[PDB]
């Protein structure tokens, strides 16, 4: 609504203007920063041609080609100064005009009452503009996107809104619609960040140790993918929302994977209406997709272990970098070298997650050591992410007795590594942030062992229809398993859930134990495996001692690698396999 | 708080 100075003992540094709903103005004036009104959001820059937006994307009535210069000088007033630009060769126009250090930001005019530039300080004094621009203000338009046998992917970006502008639009206009709307965050983390956002409308976290809630006041249930699933697997009551949304769409995590068949499922049968949030929709294969901000991306050798030289590059850089790694094991390895530099870093996991995200939010650090969990909603306040594009993944091993080994490291897929240089160029910077790089992508990915677990998950899943639930279009050609197979009749079914829900264990692990008629309680199986099948924990062989008073050697009978490949998870499954689970 | 605005003027001829 017009034209404010940016002021900053301490005065006016710049002017800029409001127009349209977006803030324009020089980019040396706020250096980056943000500025306070509540806050403004720094989401544009052509930095080069030096000016920055906020809230969106620039506005223009048109160019030079007679005009005044509405200064605000800085402890004066405004006065309308006219001048003929000058045609000065370089194509740009510029004013004969010295006003003092601050003034930077002043709106210039063609006489009629629209903005044809910005007074550039600065021997003469540039007509500060570029191209057409630009994108929009943090005010969304939606359709449409709530009709019954629908599916939609916005495929949203850092700019206004994100889970800014664009989630709460549409949960106002559900709700006014009188919509029974789902809300699906990955993880709790970021469901807590969906809460804030949402601050002020009906909103009910819902967590997985409640198999099902219901008011029946308009009220919008928020829960974690994995929530979703549990109880489409353990509640005998389908809820039947008619708008389901799904923040993060691309979690390949088979929970993730199982809720959007499932999803998918009812917006066929005209029941719902579903929406899938992601950059990296399922089936998409761009490594380098767009962004909101500049990305400098450098293919450069990065360290797989510990180093001591030639790798200055690293240590020199002199700001907040994120690192993604194969492994726990892996991380710890750089971590550790990390360290004897004397660099805050922390590390990140699934099972850390939750406790350790809030400490990169909230205390002075420099670098992250993370495995593929930071691809799933991460928000970051860095410059740099180093990707050696690796990672691990479970296959069940068919080649006789079955087994899920952790394969790898093996080279991530296109969209995973999308996904890792999308923690960076978010934000306006006065370098581009940067991507560092090692190796190409691989696609296919049809032996992850994750399709099948899915499909052993979808097809418990029992419909009132009668409908078993099939894998999202696009995932379907993951697996040749035939529809319905995985069906397990009787409490075999009720084990499967019970090992999942409270064991703890994973799907392929849960299904094998269940299909063998054991009862949740009994923990033989832990002990009756072949030799080979000993667990070892840093490299002794492992011993727990049972609640009925025997030492034994962990050496299950189904070998499944998610159990014993990180203390975290180890320490579980030596607690199940006690009975203290 | 580290910047803040203060409304001058508006758009005109
Ligand atoms: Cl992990």
């Amino acid at each position: 609504e017009g034209v404010y100075r940016i002021m900053q003992g301490k005065t006016q540094v710049g002017v800029g203007i409001h127009m349209e709903g977006v803030f324009h103005t020089m980019w040396h004036v706020t250096r980056g920063s943000v500025i306070c009104h509540g806050r403004l959001e720094p989401s544009w820059a052509d930095v080069r041609n030096d000016m920055i937006s906020y809230g969106g994307g620039w506005r223009l009535g048109d160019k030079w080609d007679d005009v005044q210069v509405l200064a605000i000088e800085p402890g004066k007033n405004p006065k309308h100064v006219q001048t003929k630009p000058g045609l000065f060769k370089t194509e740009i126009g510029a004013v004969t005009l010295d006003f003092k250090p601050g003034t930077s930001g002043s709106p210039i005019i063609n006489k009629k009452g629209k903005v044809i530039g910005l007074y550039g300080n600065g021997y003469v004094s540039a007509i500060t503009q570029a191209e057409r621009i630009g994108e929009g203000p943090d005010y969304e338009v939606d359709e449409d996107i709530f009709r019954k046998k629908r599916l939609t992917i916005m495929d949203l970006h850092p700019g206004a809104g994100k889970t800014k502008r664009i989630l709460p639009s549409i949960v106002r206009e559900a709700l006014k619609r009188r919509l029974r709307t789902l809300i699906l965050a990955p993880t709790r983390v970021v469901a807590a960040e969906m809460e804030e956002a949402l601050r002020g409308l009906p909103i009910r976290y819902q967590t997985p140790a409640v198999k099902s809630d219901h008011t029946g006041r308009e009220i919008v249930d928020l829960m974690c993918h994995a929530t979703f699933t549990t109880r489409l697997l353990s509640s005998t009551r389908v809820p039947n929302y008619n708008l389901i949304v799904m923040d993060e769409a691309h979690f390949t995590d088979p929970c993730s994977v199982a809720a959007r068949g499932y999803i998918s499922t009812r917006v066929e049968m005209g029941e719902a209406a579903a929406i899938f949030m992601t950059a990296t929709p399922p089936g998409s294969t761009d490594p380098f997709p767009q962004s909101n901000s500049p990305i400098e991306d450098i293919e450069r050798e990065i360290p797989e272990r510990s180093w001591n030289t030639g790798f200055d590059w690293i240590t020199d850089y002199q700001g907040k970098t994120v690192w993604f790694v194969p492994s726990i094991k892996a991380g710890n390895d750089i971590a550790n070298c990390l360290r004897k530099s004397g660099k805050r870093v922390i590390q990140l996991s699934r099972k850390t997650f939750d406790t350790e995200y809030p400490k990169t939010k909230l205390t002075d650090w420099d670098f992250v050591v993370t495995t593929d969990i930071s691809e799933m909603g991460a928000n970051f306040r860095a410059g740099r992410v180093i990707d050696p594009r690796r990672c691990l993944k479970p296959v069940i091993l068919t080649d006789g007795p079955e087994r899920v080994i952790l394969a790898g490291p093996i080279p991530v897929t296109p969209a995973s590594a999308a996904q890792r240089r999308g923690r960076i160029g978010r934000n306006p910077a006065q370098e581009d942030d940067q991507y560092v790089f090692s190796g190409d992508p691989l696609k296919n990915d049809e032996d992850h062992a994750h399709w099948t677990e899915a499909k052993m998950l979808l097809d418990n899943i029992y419909t009132p229809e009668g409908i078993i639930p099939t894998l999202f279009g696009p995932e379907r050609e993951k697996t040749q398993a035939i529809d319905g197979e995985f069906r397990l009749r009787g409490e075999q079914r009720k084990t499967f859930v019970e090992l999942m829900r409270r064991g703890d264990l994973p799907v392929w692990l849960s299904y094998k134990v269940a299909s063998a008629g054991i009862s949740y309680k009994d923990r033989e199986w832990c002990f009756t495996g072949e030799r080979n099948n000993q667990i070892l924990e840093e490299n002794m062989e492992v011993e727990i001692w049972t609640r009925e008073g025997e030492k034994k050697k962990l050496r299950p009978k189904w070998l499944d690698a998610r159990v014993y490949a990180d203390p975290m998870a180890l320490k579980d499954f030596k607690e199940f396999a006690s009975g203290r689970k | 708080a580290d910047l803040s605005l203060e409304k001058a003027a508006n758009v005109q001829w």
